């Protein structure tokens, strides 16, 4: 949680990196989203996008997201430093990310980062020894309703008990990728019990439209 | 005219695909009425569709309601060389708030075609999304619907074969709840820090890239396109007055059932959470305390909860707001004092930092709250707390400064006696 | 950036030698006038009371600050250099 960089053996101006002849192209269609003229407009995602290719953003990975764009390196640092789904230093395979949050905070989200700490060994904020997991709160992820939920990685695992964490890390423990969504008895963000709305069939084309189109 | 605003018919409500039961891809949608006759529309010319959401009553529905149709018209004047844009708010962040989202992964054809009738309403030549970067699969669901579209030449040259050229353009944010707040969008989508502008400029003269925009939220774009085909005054014949159309709402909580619905506006409050949630957790009884739109408004106690409507007018005069009609429910076991001070942390962790009142008023905030819940303060400092808080409120550049005090200030005008008792525990356990 | 020290116009009179006091390094000064300033309300009554007392002087305009045109939309110009790369 430091907002000044020091230069180490393995975080430096010369650690090796450099986008794949592949996200190069992806590169090139994030650019032309945005007017001529405007190709500061790419830094967040030209940066996530290094993110997903190396895992965490290097100095050397703002050096080259900088160079690139043509913008000054402190203005990428300020958006790395300043959005927290950017690490600026390494996580584990599974980024495990707990709500805590007061609506996920009153159906029991304390019961789910108890779990994840007991089954994993380590705190919130660590990383497994064996580098797998990495363990940290956030805020609301807007799925409130599907308390108390994480997200690993890119997918939402809801309506979690102790139980159903515990298993989703034996399944990633294995290599498995679980099925993402409520671990509960519903699909989505429906009531459980049976939905109380949107029962009938839906109007067609056409329906309840005015006069005069 | 109508009196008691509730029991919305399957027939009349928007967002037919809320739960996600029937295919959300080109194919469903249109079934579904979706893009249906959009080229009519479209033809009609910008003055046409800017008064159907006028006379719709329409309300933004991002947390503000100013009124949609007056907003949108800031946009209806003449090119003066440069290019116009309409940004989609679908940053969604406010704690509680989780609309949007099914939005935008189960109804994602709604939401395109919103883009092009709004966006022809304002002259604009393309539409960027704002989509928080947790929700990467429901971003990619966005960006699946956008591609059929383009396919089928609903959006893009000649959108609709209507003569108008628009783009739809999804851009993903990094983690950060200020970038829901307009201006910091903006700069957001500019590349910089997600830091709010001051006004003047107002956006609709100098927005993103320095052009005019209008910022609008998920639910706002995308009832447009049925206020449109069914008419405004048929969305008028719903809720009170100047409280107009449907609403979607998320009941989390203490709840039997939390879930997301949509419902008539001006429902009850009670009705809302009985015949959709499935009552209070042990029985209305044990309702403790609601907070109604989302973390940024200030709760309401039990007695009040009883008879309010869920409007924005009705719950101003409860001395909150609907916001984003995200219902927090909390029963009598909850230590209300410590669910607060989970807000005022969640405000301290989401502050800018730009402008001093928030940066360093919201974590001294954070700070008080921590000892209160702990009892460890003095009585004295309750009074302290609630002027502090007053010194944030309409003295910061946006509205998330707003947003902190007014939690704090719900907490202290209904449950004073609550944090005078527990300083008195905590004094005498250490006497 | 207060300016409230520029309202008035000021007489000082040529510095003179300071030295160092032997005994202790203090700064010793001969000049009876070194500590004289006085302040007027224009510089029309400065100059006057030059004149009466017999003392050669210089006058210095006074410098006011330069009006500027200031414009918070500026900083995210679509098109020209002023646009703000921070903030
Ligand atoms: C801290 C903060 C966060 C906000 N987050 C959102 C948001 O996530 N979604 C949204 O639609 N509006 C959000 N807003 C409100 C917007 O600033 C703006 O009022 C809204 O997008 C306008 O659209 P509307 O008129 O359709 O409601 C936020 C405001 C603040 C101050
Ligand atoms: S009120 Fe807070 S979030 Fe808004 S501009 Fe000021 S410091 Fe930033
Ligand atoms: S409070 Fe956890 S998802 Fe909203």
């Amino acid at each position: 949680a430091l907002f000044v960089h020091r230069d180490t053996p393995e975080n430096n101006p010369e650690t090796p990196f450099d986008f794949t002849p592949e996200n190069y192209k992806r590169i090139e269609a994030i650019v032309k989203n945005y007017p001529e003229g405007h190709k500061a407009a790419a830094v967040l995602p030209v940066l996530d996008l290094a993110q997903r290719q190396n895992g965490w953003l290097p100095i050397s990975a703002m050096n080259k997201v900088a160079e690139i764009l043509q913008v000054p390196p402190m203005r990428v640092y300020e958006v790395a430093t300043f959005y927290t789904m950017y690490n600026r230093k390494p996580v584990g395979k599974y980024h495990i990310q707990v709500c805590t949050t007061t609506p996920c905070m009153l159906r029991n989200s304390d019961s789910i980062l108890e779990a994840i700490q007991k089954k994993l060994g380590i705190k919130v904020g660590e990383t497994t020894p064996d580098k797998l997991f990495t363990l940290i709160e956030v805020e609301c992820l807007g799925a409130c309703v599907n308390a108390p939920m994480v997200q690993i990685n890119d997918n939402y695992y809801e309506d979690l008990t102790p139980k159903d964490i515990e298993e989703i890390i034996d399944e990633l423990k294995a290599g498995k990728i679980p099925k993402p969504g409520p671990r509960s008895g519903r699909f989505s963000c429906e009531p459980a019990g049976g939905l109380t709305s949107l029962t009938e069939p839906p109007k067609g084309p056409g329906f309840g439209v005015q006069a005069g189109l | 005219k109508k009196t008691s605003f509730g029991s919305l018919k399957d027939e009349d409500r928007i967002f037919t695909n809320l739960y996600g039961r029937h295919d959300w891809r080109l194919k469903g949608a249109q079934s579904r009425g979706d893009w249906y006759k959009t080229k009519e529309i479209l033809l009609k010319g910008p003055d046409w569709i800017l008064g159907e959401v006028k006379t719709s009553g329409l309300r933004g529905r991002g947390g503000a309601g100013f009124p949609t149709g007056l907003k949108w018209s800031f946009m209806n004047k003449p090119s003066d060389g440069r290019p116009k844009y309409l940004v989609v708010n679908a940053d969604e962040g406010e704690p509680g708030t989780c609309k949007d989202r099914e939005i935008i992964r189960h109804d994602p054809h709604k939401l395109v075609e919103g883009c092009l009738v709004g966006g022809r309403a304002m002259g604009a030549r393309a539409a960027y999304i704002y989509i928080r970067g947790e929700f990467y699969n429901e971003a990619s669901n966005l960006q699946v619907a956008i591609r059929e579209a383009y396919e089928a030449g609903l959006i893009g040259k000649n959108a609709c074969g209507s003569g108008y050229d628009f783009d739809v353009f999804v851009v993903r944010g990094a983690g950060a709840y200020i970038c829901g707040e307009e201006t910091a969008l903006i700069e957001s989508i500019e590349g910089k820090q997600g830091k709010p502008r001051l006004k003047p400029p107002f956006p609709a003269d100098v927005g993103v890239f320095g052009c005019p925009t209008t910022v609008a939220n998920v639910e706002t774009v995308a009832v447009s396109p049925t206020i449109c085909r069914r008419g405004g005054a048929w969305f008028a014949s719903f809720g009170r007055e100047r409280n107009s159309g449907t609403k979607l709402f998320n009941i989390s909580g203490h709840v039997n059932n939390p879930c997301t619905v949509e419902e008539e506006m001006s429902v009850p409050l009670k009705e809302l959470i009985e015949k959709h949630a499935g009552g209070v957790t042990g029985g209305w009884d044990n309702l403790l305390a609601v907070i109604p739109g989302g973390s940024s408004t200030p709760l309401i106690p039990k007695s009040v909860c009883e008879t309010v409507l869920m409007d924005f007018d009705a719950l101003i005069q409860a001395q909150t707001g609907l916001g984003t009609a995200a219902v927090i429910v909390m029963d009598r076991s909850t230590d209300i004092v410590k669910a607060i001070a989970r807000l005022i942390e969640f405000y301290k962790h989401e502050s800018c930092g730009q402008c001093t009142p928030c940066r360093e008023g919201v974590d001294w905030m954070n700070k008080v709250m921590a000892r209160f819940v702990r009892g460890d303060a003095r009585p004295a400092e309750i009074d302290s707390l609630w002027e502090i808080s007053k010194q944030i409120e309409g003295h910061t550049i946006c509205a998330l400064g707003d947003g902190a005090a007014w939690p704090v200030q719900g907490l202290i005008r209904h449950f004073r006696p609550e944090l005078e008792e527990r300083m008195q525990q905590f004094a005498q356990q250490h006497q | 950036s207060g300016v409230n020290n520029t309202k008035k116009w000021k007489m000082e009179f040529d510095t003179r030698e300071r030295w160092e006091n032997p005994l202790m390094g203090w700064a010793s000064t001969a000049d009876p006038l070194s500590n004289l300033v006085l302040t007027f309300s224009t510089k029309e009554d400065a100059v006057a009371f030059a004149e009466k007392n017999g003392w050669s002087y210089d006058v210095e305009e006074r410098k006011v600050p330069k009006p500027k045109s200031k414009s918070y939309g500026a900083n995210f110009s679509w098109n020209k250099r002023t646009r703000v790369s921070t903030k």
